[PDB]
DNA sequence: ATACAACCTACTACCT
C-alpha cells in the first residue's frame, strides 16, 4: 500500500491535478492518477476500484 | 501524322527521404522536411473577423473531408500533417474598428481610399512589430469584403454610398517590405463562406465539396510563410542554375517603364533546394520594349552568378533563363560577356499563346499530362495540364492548352529542357495541389514583379518569398 | 490471424462501425482471444466519430478506456504510441520505406 | 415496460426463477435470460436493445457470484447509460441476496 | 500615319 490516489473532475481540474501529481512524484511519493496512469483499452472503473 | 513522346512525372522529396508525386499525399504520410515548433499568429480586423478566424482555426485541427477522396485527398488536420501547433490560443489581436474602416472606405478617389485603408492596416502592423513584446510569426489580415470589392484598380464606388498602385493587396505587400513581415491576407467570405449568401438564400462561394482542399492550401501557405519547407525537388542535377525573367509595366511614374524581375533556383551542397528571388527590377525607359539593356543584362547576370558562387563556391556549369519573351542578339551578347568559359548559357522561351488542341477520339477525358510533341531540335510542345491518372481527373477545365517551349539561344537538349520544366511545375509553395501549368520560376518572378512595381520606394527588397507570395 | 497472430486489437469506433455485423463478429472473436490470453488490454477502441455519443457504444465496448481521435488525430496517434511503448507491444526499427 | 433481471447465470438461478415467476404472476413483464428455453443467434445485441428500448426498471441480483461477473458488469454499464438518458434516478434497483 | 504579320502586357469574369 504505497499509492496515493487523487480524485478530481477529469477535464476541469487537469492542470492542478497534473501539477500536484508531478510534484508528489518529485519527492519520491508513488501517485496514481487517472490522467497519467490509467491505461488505454482497460476496464477503467474496475481498475480504479481495485 | 505525327508522333508524341511521354515525359515521366517528376517526384518531389519529403521527410525521411521519401519520394512521391502528390504533395498532399507525401505530406500526409511522411511530413515536411523542416521541424517548426509552432506558429504564433497575429490577427488584424474587426471583432467579427477575429471570431471568423478563430472559428476557422478551431475547424482546421479536426479532419476535413471532400466529396471524393480519390480525386481530392482529405485533410487530416494541421498537426497530424505538419507536426507543429497552429492553434487559436496563440492568437494576438490588433483590433481595427468598423467605424475607422467606414471613415476611409467611402471616398471619391479609389487611390486615396486604398491608400488610407492600406495605411490604416500597416500602421497597426508596424506598431505591433516594434512596440509589443510578443513574437508573431505571420500576420493574418482579415479584410471585409467591401474593402476587397471597392479597392480594385478599376472598381467604381456607387454614387449613393459615397504613386502606389490602386490595389489593396499589391500596395499592402509593397509597403511592408521595409520591415520584412510575412503577411497572409484573407477575406471574411473565404473562412466564413456559409454566412455570406446571395439573393437566392445560397452561399456565393460553395466550398461544401472542396473544404479539405481549401484547408490544404491555407495550411500549406501558412506553414511556408512561417519558415518551413514542405517539400523539395529530388531529381535536379548539380551545377545548373535556373533563372526566370518577367517584365512588368510600371504606371506609377509619369514615364512608363518595363521592370524586369527574376527568380533563381539551384541546389546547395547540403542537398537543399535554394529557391529565391532576384530583385532590383532593372527598368527600361522605352515603352513597349521588353528587352534589357547591355548594362542591365550584365548587372543581372553578374548578380545571379555572384549569388550562386557565394552559396556554392564556384560558378554554375549551366544557366537556363526561362522567359515569356524572346531574347534578342544584343542582350544575349551582353549576357555572354559576363559568363566564364565553363558556364554554358541557354535562353529558353516559354509561351502559352500557340493554339494547338489535341482531342481524344473516343472519350470524355483529355490528353495525358506529360505528353510532348517535339517540333524540331529547338522547339517542342509540353502538356503540363491534362488528365492525371493518380487523381483520376484533369487539371484543366475543358481542353488543356500546351506550352510551346523553344530553345531560343544556346545549345541544349530539348527533351532535357522539357523534363526540367515539368519538374519545376511541382515547386509551387503558394498552393497545395498537383503540379500546375507554368514553371515555378516564371510564376514566382511574376509574383515578385506584381509587388515590386506597386510602390516606387523600394531600394533593396528582400529575397525570401514569404514577403511576396 | 486474430487467434494466433495479433497481440493488440484496435477497433475504430464510429457510428457506422457501432452496429456493423462483421465488426461485431470480429469483436466477439477478439473478446474470446482476450479472455483466453489473460490480457486485460487486448481490445483498444479508438473513438473517431463526434456524432456517436459515449452513451451509445455497443455492449462489448462501453466498459473500455477509449482513445479520443475526435479533437485531433495527432494527439490520438501520440496516445496510441505511448500506450504501445508502455505495454511493451513488439515493434521493429522505424522505416518509412515500408509505408511508401 | 419490461423488467430486466441481471444475475450470475448458473449460480443465482433459484432466487432468480422464484422472483421472476412471482413477478410474472403479479402482472409484470419480466425479461430474464432463464425465461427463454431456446436462445437465438443474437444474444448480447438483443440484450442491449432490450435494456435501451424496453425495460423500465433494472433489478440487479447482487450476490458474491454476480459481484465481478463480466456480463453482469456490462449490463450494469449499459443500464447506467440508459438511466442517464431517461433522467430517472431509480432505474437500477439492486437486490442484496448473499450474506 | 495607314494596311498587314509576329509578338507583348493589363484587367475582369466564371468553375471547383
Ligand atoms: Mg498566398
Amino acid at each position: 500500500r504505497n499509492k496515493i490516489f487523487i480524485s478530481h473532475a477529469t477535464p476541469d481540474d487537469n492542470d492542478f491535478t497534473r501539477w500536484l501529481a508531478l510534484k508528489l512524484i518529485g519527492l519520491g511519493y508513488e501517485v496514481w492518477c487517472d490522467i497519467l496512469f490509467l491505461d488505454k483499452g482497460v476496464d477503467f472503473w474496475s481498475n480504479i476500484e481495485k | 501524322m505525327k508522333e508524341l513522346i511521354y515525359i515521366e512525372e517528376p517526384k518531389i522529396l519529403f521527410a525521411h527521404g521519401q519520394k512521391c508525386t502528390d504533395a498532399r499525399d507525401g505530406l500526409a504520410l511522411f511530413g515536411p522536411l523542416n521541424n517548426l515548433y509552432g506558429i504564433k499568429s497575429g490577427v488584424i480586423g474587426t471583432k467579427q473577423g477575429l471570431k471568423i478566424f478563430r472559428d476557422y482555426l478551431d475547424h482546421i485541427q479536426k479532419p476535413i473531408y471532400n466529396s471524393n477522396s480519390i480525386t481530392r485527398p482529405m485533410f487530416p488536420g494541421f498537426e497530424a500533417v505538419f507536426d507543429c501547433k497552429w492553434e487559436s490560443t496563440g492568437i494576438t489581436f490588433k483590433e481595427v474598428t468598423n467605424e475607422d474602416i467606414g471613415k476611409f472606405l467611402y471616398n471619391s478617389s479609389t487611390h486615396k481610399r486604398t491608400y488610407d485603408l492600406v495605411s490604416l492596416f500597416i500602421d497597426k502592423i508596424i506598431s505591433a512589430n516594434k512596440n509589443e513584446d510578443e513574437n508573431v510569426d505571420v500576420w493574418f489580415v482579415i479584410v471585409p469584403d467591401e474593402i476587397y470589392k471597392y479597392c480594385r484598380p478599376n472598381s467604381v464606388l456607387p454614387k449613393e454610398m459615397v504613386n502606389y498602385d490602386a490595389q489593396f493587396h499589391d500596395q499592402f505587400k509593397a509597403r511592408l517590405l521595409k520591415h520584412t513581415i510575412p503577411t497572409q491576407i484573407f477575406r471574411e467570405s473565404t473562412l466564413a463562406w456559409r454566412d455570406f449568401k446571395n439573393a437566392f438564400g445560397l452561399p456565393i462561394r460553395d466550398f461544401s465539396k472542396i473544404e479539405g482542399h481549401l484547408a490544404w492550401t491555407i495550411s500549406t501557405a501558412a506553414f511556408y510563410k512561417a519558415g518551413g519547407k514542405p517539400w523539395k525537388l529530388s531529381d535536379v542535377r548539380n551545377g545548373v542554375c535556373y533563372l526566370g525573367l518577367v517584365y512588368k509595366k510600371v504606371e506609377k511614374s509619369k514615364n512608363p517603364r518595363n521592370a524586369c524581375c527574376a527568380a533563381q533556383m539551384f541546389l546547395d551542397n547540403g542537398d537543399g533546394t535554394v529557391f529565391k528571388g532576384e530583385v532590383g527590377p532593372w527598368y527600361n525607359p522605352k515603352n513597349g520594349q521588353y528587352h534589357l539593356e547591355p548594362k542591365e543584362a550584365k548587372a543581372l547576370l553578374s548578380q545571379s552568378l555572384q549569388s550562386y558562387k557565394e552559396q556554392i563556391g564556384e560558378y554554375p556549369k549551366e544557366v537556363f533563363i526561362h522567359a515569356k519573351t524572346r531574347f534578342n542578339h544584343q542582350e544575349w551578347d551582353a549576357f555572354l560577356e559576363v559568363t566564364p568559359k565553363e558556364t554554358n548559357l541557354v535562353g529558353v522561351t516559354i509561351s502559352k499563346t500557340k493554339p494547338l488542341k489535341l482531342y481524344k477520339t473516343e472519350g470524355d477525358y483529355t490528353i495525358l499530362r506529360g505528353n510532348a510533341y517535339v517540333v524540331n531540335e529547338r522547339s517542342a510542345f509540353l502538356w503540363t495540364v491534362g488528365y492525371v491518372p493518380k487523381i483520376q481527373t484533369a487539371l484543366s477545365m475543358e481542353v488543356p492548352n500546351p506550352l510551346f517551349i523553344e530553345i531560343n539561344k544556346g545549345e541544349a537538349d530539348i527533351k532535357q529542357v522539357l523534363k526540367d520544366i515539368l519538374s519545376l511545375t511541382k515547386l509551387n509553395y503558394n498552393a497545395c495541389i498537383f503540379a500546375d501549368g507554368e514553371p515555378v520560376t516564371l510564376r514566382f518572378a511574376d509574383k515578385i514583379g506584381e509587388i515590386l512595381t506597386a510602390s516606387t520606394d523600394i531600394k533593396t527588397p528582400p529575397l525570401a518569398f514569404k514577403y511576396y507570395i | 490471424v486474430i487467434r494466433e497472430d495479433t497481440c493488440k486489437f484496435l477497433l475504430v469506433s464510429s457510428s457506422y462501425s457501432n452496429q456493423r455485423e462483421g465488426v461485431l463478429k470480429e469483436l466477439a472473436v477478439a473478446a474470446k482471444v482476450k479472455k483466453q490470453l489473460k490480457d486485460d488490454k487486448f481490445i483498444i477502441p479508438l473513438a473517431i466519430d463526434e456524432q456517436l455519443s459515449y452513451d451509445d457504444i455497443n455492449i462489448d465496448i462501453v466498459r473500455l478506456n477509449a482513445i479520443d481521435f475526435k479533437m485531433s488525430w495527432a494527439r490520438g496517434l501520440k496516445d496510441i504510441l505511448e500506450a504501445f511503448e508502455k505495454q511493451k507491444v513488439p515493434k521493429e526499427v522505424a522505416d518509412a520505406s515500408k509505408s511508401n | 415496460n419490461k423488467i430486466f433481471i441481471s444475475h450470475a447465470t448458473p449460480d443465482d438461478n433459484d432466487f432468480t426463477r422464484w422472483l421472476a415467476l412471482k413477478l410474472i404472476g403479479l402482472g409484470y413483464e419480466v425479461w430474464c435470460d432463464i425465461l427463454f428455453l431456446d436462445k437465438g443467434v443474437d444474444f448480447w445485441s438483443n440484450i442491449e436493445k432490450v435494456i435501451r428500448e424496453d425495460t423500465c426498471k433494472f433489478l440487479l441480483v447482487s450476490s458474491s457470484y454476480s459481484n465481478q461477473r463480466e456480463g453482469v458488469l456490462k449490463e450494469l454499464a449499459v443500464a447506467a447509460k440508459v438511466k442517464k438518458q431517461l433522467k430517472d434516478d431509480k432505474f437500477i434497483i439492486p437486490l442484496a441476496i448473499d450474506e
